C-alpha cells in the first residue's frame, strides 16, 4: 500500500541529545482536536506511537486557522531546531534573496503540506516525538514518533529544498522577476505588479503548484474590516518609519519643556551626541509647572538641530548574521502597539507602531499574538531570521491565551518584561 | 510467573558498558538465605544461572526488611542505572482528586509483584548479572541473569507501566466505562454498576490479568471503600486529607517549621481559609536544619488561627462534566488571597490560596488578577476547562487597569460580587499639570558610604526645608523626599521628582507593604485631592538642581 523512496542521512549537534521538552496542559476540546487529527493520521502511515525506549519530547497544539471549523495541529519545534538546525542553517540552508524587501507586493502561501510525503531516516524519528495530552493527569500519553517529514521543523524544507526548486522551475522563467522565499512551510512570493496583477500572478503559481504534485496552497479567505480577501498581501514598500511624533504645540509651558528635555535626553544614547543646554537653561529654575513661558533666543538651535537630526540616522542599519534580531513591544494604548527590532541595544535595526480599532475587540492578549506575528512576517521578508522577542506580558497569562489567537504556522522564541519602562511614553525606539 | 507479552529493547548510554563488580563474599547463613530463595526464583523463571563466558556483575544485600518471617533479598543496581538509556517518564504527575469523577462502585487490585512477571529484552539481560560465592569457596562462579524487570532498575516502572497498558487494553476495548488507572501497584478500577454486577467486572480483570502472566491475590476483589492515595483520603462520593496532626512545641528548628509549613500548605486544597503566611515568613535563614528560631507572635497567631478551621474537618466534593464550574475569590489581608470552587452552590470540589510574595510593591487589582491566572491554569490541568468567575471587583476599577497597566492582562468570564473588602482604586494621579498648586521641587541624597541621608524640598514661592536622615538608603531617602514634600501641601500639589525609582514607584499607584515609609506616602494619596508627579532626570542641572542640591549638600 506503500510507495518508499530514499533518506538523507540527518544527525545531531556538537555532541548533542534530543530535546525532552513538556508538553504544556491543554484544553479539552483541544485534546478530543488532537486525536481527531492525529488519528487519521496515524492511518495515513505519516506519525506512529512509540514506547518507553523513546524519552524525548515535544510540544502539541490545536489552532484555528483563518475561519472556524476544523483545527490544525501546531508542534513547537523550537527545540529541535535549536539542536539539530543550526548545523542545518550550514551543511543544507536557504539562502534569503534579500531583494525580497524590495518586490512591491509580498504573498504567503502554506506549503506546509508538500513535505508528508517525505519519508524521515529510520535512526532519527525518535526525535520528532510527541505527546498528546489528557485531562487530569488520569491516562498515561498518547505518544506518537513521526515517520515522515514534520511541518513544524526548520530541517524539513530543508530536505524538500531539493524537491522545491525542480517543482517549481516553469514558473520562475515563465514569470522571472518574480522572487520566491521558502521559510518553513511558507513560500513567499514577490513582485512589482499592482494588485489585480499580481493576485493572479499567484492563482498562476497555485494551479502550477497543484498539478506539479499534491503540494497544496491551502484556500484562503476571510473579511475583518482591513481586507483579508485574496491573500497575506505584504507591501514592503511602504517600510518608511517615524514613531517619534515630537509635539509641535509643546515648548508653551515650563511642564511642556520638562517632558521635552525628556524625551531628548533618550535621543542621547541612540542618536550619540545631542545639544539641549540653550533649552533647558530655560527652566534651570523653580518655577511653576503650568507657567506658559517663551523660549529663548539661542534654545530654537537646540530643538530645532536634533528636529532636523530626527531625520536622518547614520550607523544603526548594520545586520550582523553572526548575531541574531530581538523585538521589544510595549503597549501604546487602545488599539496601538510599538516595537524594536534591534540586534545590539540601542541601535536600531526597524521600528513601527502596530495598531488596530479603538471600538474593536480592544482584548490585549489579541493584539499582542497579532501583532507578535507581524513583527515576525516582517522579519522573514527582510532577514529571514525570526526575532526573540521581549513580551509586555505575565509568562502565565500568555502561556494560557497565545495558542488561542495564534493564526501561524511557526513559533519564534520568547521572553517577558519584568519592569515597567519609559519607553512607552508616546512612542520610543529602543 | 513469566508473561507473553510484546517485550521492550533496552539499551545503554553510547560509549559504554555494563557494570563489573564482584560483592563482599559472605558466610554459611546469609548465602543459605539467598541459594533458598534464589533456586526457586529460577523454577519460576524470573532468573536464570548462566556460569562462564559472561564477565560482568551486581551485589546482594540479604535485607529482611523490619523482621519478617520469611528471607527476602534486594540487588542494588546503583552502578546500572547509570549506564542504561533515558526511558519516558511514568511519573507526569497524580490525577488531582478534584478533577474525578462519581464513579458509583470502586475498587484497587494490588499490582505489587508484577514487576517481576513482565519479561525483560533477551540482549539486556547479561547486563543484569549477579554472583554468589561459597563459604568453602569451593564452587564459585554461582551466577544467575534476571529474566524479568529487576527492581529498582530505572526502566523498570517504565515498561511495567507500559506493558500493562498493552495489557489491559483489549478488556478495555471489549468493555469501556468501566475505567481503569493505574499507579506503581496499584490499580482503581472503578464503574456505575450495582456491587455484584461490579464484582464481576473485577473477576473478569482478575482472570485475564492471570492469563496475561500476572498474578493478583486480591482475593474477590479485597479492598475497601476508604482509601489512602498519595496522601488523600478517597471515599466513593467524596473527598479530603485524613491524618494531618500539626503538633507544636516549644522551641523547634528550621527542621521542623518547614515540615510545619508543609501541612498547612497541603491542608489547603479543603479546608476553606488558610495562610501560611507568617510562618514562613522568618523561614529567610536558610541556614542548618538544627538552628532553633524562637517563632514570632504573629506567626502562633496564625498557627492557632490555622488550627481552628484545621481542628474540625472538611469534605470535598467530585466532578460533574456538565455542572458548571464558577470560582470565587476572597481578600485575606496581608497580600493573601483565598478561592473555592463550586459547581452546585456552597459544597466545594477545590479550594486553595494565592499571596505574592519576594518582590513588593504589587498593586491589589494586579495581585487579584494575578491569583485568577494562578487558578485559570490550576482548572485546564485538572477539569480541562476554565471557572467561570466570581470577583469582589468593579468593572470600573478594572479597566482602569485594563487600558492604564503597561503589561498586558487578560482574565475571562467574571462577574461581580458583594462583600465587605471591595477591591478597587483608593487614589489615581493627573495627566495634566495643576494649576496654581504650589510645586514642589523635591530632592534627597544619602551617602555611599557614609549612610546619612537628607531629606527634604524647595517650593515655587520660596519656601524650603529638610529634614535630615540617618541609617536610610539613598533609594529610601528619594522617596521620604516626597512625603515630607506631601505633608506640607494644602488639598491639591504638583512634585518634581529627581528620582525614576521613586516615580516608577508611585505611578503603579500600589497600596500595601511593610515599609512604613512608602505606606505612609500611601496614606497621604489617599486622603489628598489632586495629586500630580513630575519628574526630571538627577545628574543634569534639569529642573532646580543647581540650587535644590546645593542645600542638601553632604560633607564627602
Ligand atoms: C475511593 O476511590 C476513588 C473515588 C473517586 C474517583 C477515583 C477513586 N479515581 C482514581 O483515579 O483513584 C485515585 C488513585 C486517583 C477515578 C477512577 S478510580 C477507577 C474517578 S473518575 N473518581
Amino acid at each position: 500500500p506503500i510507495s518508499p523512496i530514499e533518506t538523507v542521512p540527518v544527525k545531531l549537534k556538537p555532541g548533542m541529545d534530543g530535546p525532552k521538552v513538556k508538553q504544556w496542559p491543554l484544553t479539552e476540546e483541544k485534546i478530543k482536536a488532537l486525536v481527531e487529527i492525529c488519528t487519521e493520521m496515524e492511518k495515513e502511515g505519516k506519525i506512529s506511537k512509540i514506547g518507553p525506549e523513546n524519552p524525548y519530547n515535544t510540544p502539541v497544539f490545536a489552532i484555528k486557522k483563518k475561519d472556524s471549523t476544523k483545527w490544525r495541529k501546531l508542534v513547537d519545534f523550537r527545540e529541535l531546531n535549536k539542536r539539530t538546525q543550526d548545523f542545518w542553517e550550514v551543511q543544507l540552508g536557504i539562502p534569503h534573496p534579500a531583494g525580497l524587501k524590495k518586490k512591491k507586493s509580498v504573498t504567503v502561501l502554506d506549503v506546509g503540506d508538500a513535505y508528508f510525503s517525505v519519508p524521515l531516516d529510520e535512526d532519527f524519528r525518535k526525535y520528532t516525538a510527541f505527546t498528546i495530552p489528557s485531562i487530569n493527569n488520569e491516562t498515561p500519553g498518547i505518544r506518537y514518533q513521526y515517520n515522515v517529514l514534520p511541518q513544524g521543523w526548520k530541517g524539513s524544507p530543508a530536505i524538500f529544498q531539493s524537491s522545491m526548486t525542480k517543482i517549481l522551475e516553469p514558473f520562475k522563467k515563465q514569470n522571472p522577476d518574480i522572487v520566491i522565499y521558502q521559510y518553513m512551510d511558507d513560500l513567499y512570493v514577490g513582485s512589482d505588479l499592482e494588485i489585480g496583477q499580481h493576485r493572479t500572478k499567484i492563482e498562476e503559481l497555485r494551479q502550477h503548484l497543484l498539478r506539479w504534485g499534491l503540494t497544496t496552497p491551502d484556500k484562503k479567505h476571510q473579511k475583518e474590516p482591513p481586507f483579508l480577501w485574496m491573500g497575506y498581501e505584504l507591501h514592503p514598500d511602504k517600510w518608511t518609519v517615524q514613531p517619534i511624533v515630537l509635539p509641535e504645540k509643546d515648548s508653551w509651558t515650563v511642564n511642556d519643556i520638562q517632558k521635552l528635555v525628556g524625551k531628548l535626553n533618550w535621543a542621547s544614547q541612540i542618536y550619540p551626541g545631542i545639544k539641549v543646554r540653550q533649552l533647558s537653561k530655560l527652566l534651570r529654575g523653580t518655577k511653576a509647572l503650568t507657567e506658559v513661558i517663551p523660549l529663548t533666543e539661542e534654545a530654537e538651535l537646540e530643538l530645532a538641530e536634533n528636529r532636523e537630526i530626527l531625520k536622518e540616522p547614520v550607523h544603526g542599519v548594520y545586520y550582523d548574521p553572526s548575531k541574531d534580531l530581538i523585538a521589544e513591544i510595549q503597549k501604546q494604548g487602545q488599539g496601538q502597539w510599538t516595537y524594536q527590532i534591534y540586534q545590539e541595544p540601542f541601535k536600531n535595526l526597524k521600528t513601527g507602531k502596530y495598531a488596530r480599532m479603538r471600538g474593536a475587540h480592544t482584548n490585549d492578549v489579541k493584539q499582542l499574538t497579532e501583532a507578535v506575528q507581524k513583527i515576525t512576517t516582517e522579519s522573514i521578508v527582510i532577514w529571514g531570521k525570526t526575532p526573540k522577542f521581549k513580551l509586555p506580558i505575565q509568562k502565565e497569562t500568555w502561556e494560557t491565551w497565545w495558542t488561542e489567537y495564534w493564526q501561524a504556522t511557526w513559533i519564534p522564541e520568547w521572553e517577558f518584561v519584568n519592569t515597567p519602562p519609559l519607553v512607552k511614553l508616546w512612542y520610543q525606539l529602543e | 510467573p513469566i508473561s507473553p507479552i510484546e517485550t521492550v529493547p533496552v539499551k545503554l548510554k553510547p560509549g559504554m558498558d555494563g557494570p563489573k563488580v564482584k560483592q563482599w563474599p559472605l558466610t554459611e547463613e546469609k548465602i543459605k538465605a539467598l541459594v533458598e530463595i534464589c533456586t526457586e526464583m529460577e523454577k519460576e523463571g524470573k532468573i536464570s544461572k548462566i556460569g562462564p563466558e559472561n564477565p560482568y556483575n551486581t551485589p546482594v544485600f540479604a535485607i529482611k526488611k523490619k523482621d519478617s518471617t520469611k528471607w527476602r533479598k534486594l540487588v542494588d543496581f546503583r552502578e546500572l542505572n547509570k549506564r542504561t538509556q533515558d526511558f519516558w517518564e511514568v511519573q507526569l504527575g497524580i490525577p488531582h482528586p478534584a478533577g474525578l469523577k462519581k464513579k458509583k462502585s470502586v475498587t484497587v487490585l494490588d499490582v505489587g509483584d508484577a514487576y517481576f512477571s513482565v519479561p525483560l529484552d533477551e540482549d539486556f539481560r547479561k547486563y543484569t548479572a549477579f554472583t554468589i560465592p561459597s563459604i568453602n569457596n569451593e564452587t564459585p562462579g554461582i551466577r544467575y541473569q534476571y529474566n524479568v524487570l529487576p527492581q529498582g532498575w530505572k526502566g523498570s516502572p517504565a515498561i511495567f507501566q507500559s506493558s500493562m497498558t498493552k495489557i489491559l487494553e483489549p478488556f478495555k476495548k471489549q468493555n469501556p466505562d468501566i475505567v481503569i488507572y493505574q499507579y506503581m501497584d496499584d490499580l482503581y478500577v472503578g464503574s456505575d454498576l450495582e456491587i455484584g454486577q461490579h464484582r464481576t467486572k473485577i473477576e473478569e480483570l482478575r482472570q485475564h490479568l492471570l492469563r496475561w502472566g500476572l498474578t493478583t491475590p486480591d482475593k474477590k476483589h479485597q479492598k475497601e471503600p476508604p482509601f489512602l492515595w498519595m496522601g488523600y483520603e478517597l471515599h466513593p462520593d467524596k473527598w479530603t486529607v485524613q491524618p494531618i496532626v500539626l503538633p507544636e512545641k516549644d522551641s523547634w528548628t528550621v527542621n521542623d517549621i518547614q515540615k510545619l509549613v508543609g501541612k498547612l500548605n497541603w491542608a489547603s486544597q479543603i479546608y476553606p481559609g488558610i495562610k501560611v503566611r507568617q510562618l514562613s515568613k522568618l523561614l529567610r535563614g536558610t541556614k542548618a536544619l538544627t538552628e532553633v528560631i524562637p517563632l514570632t507572635e504573629e506567626a502562633e497567631l496564625e498557627l492557632a488561627e490555622n488550627r481552628e478551621i484545621l481542628k474540625e474537618p472538611v469534605h470535598g466534593v467530585y466532578y460533574d462534566p456538565s455542572k458548571d464550574l464558577i470560582a470565587e475569590i476572597q481578600k485575606q489581608g496581608q497580600g493573601q488571597w483565598t478561592y473555592q470552587i463550586y459547581q452546585e452552590p456552597f459544597k466545594n470540589l477545590k479550594t486553595g490560596k494565592y499571596a505574592r510574595m519576594r518582590g513588593a510593591h504589587t498593586n491589589d487589582v494586579k495581585q487579584l488578577t494575578e491569583a485568577v491566572q494562578k487558578i485559570t491554569t490550576e482548572s485546564i490541568v485538572i477539569w480541562g476547562k476554565t471557572p467561570k468567575f466570581k470577583l469582589p471587583i468593579q468593572k470600573e476599577t478594572w479597566e482602569t487597569w485594563w487600558t492604564e497597566y503597561w503589561q498586558a492582562t487578560w482574565i475571562p468570564e467574571w462577574e461581580f460580587v458583594n462583600t465587605p473588602p471591595l477591591v478597587k482604586l483608593w487614589y489615581q494621579l493627573e495627566k495634566e499639570p495643576i494649576v496654581g498648586a504650589e510645586t514642589f521641587y523635591v530632592d534627597g541624597a544619602a551617602n555611599r558610604e557614609t549612610k546619612l541621608g537628607k531629606a527634604g524640598y524647595v517650593t515655587n514661592k520660596g519656601r524650603q526645608k529638610v529634614v535630615p536622615l540617618t541609617n536610610t538608603t539613598n533609594q529610601k531617602t528619594e522617596l521620604q523626599a516626597i512625603y515630607l514634600a506631601l505633608q506640607d501641601s494644602g488639598l491639591e500639589v504638583n512634585i518634581v521628582t529627581d528620582s525614576q525609582y521613586a516615580l516608577g514607584i508611585i505611578q503603579a499607584q500600589p497600596d500595601k507593604s511593610e515599609s512604613e515609609l512608602v505606606n505612609q506616602i500611601i496614606e497621604q494619596l489617599i486622603k489628598k485631592e489632586k495629586v500630580y508627579l513630575a519628574w526630571v532626570p538627577a545628574h543634569k542641572g534639569i529642573g532646580g538642581n543647581e540650587q535644590v542640591d546645593k542645600l542638601v549638600s553632604a560633607g564627602i
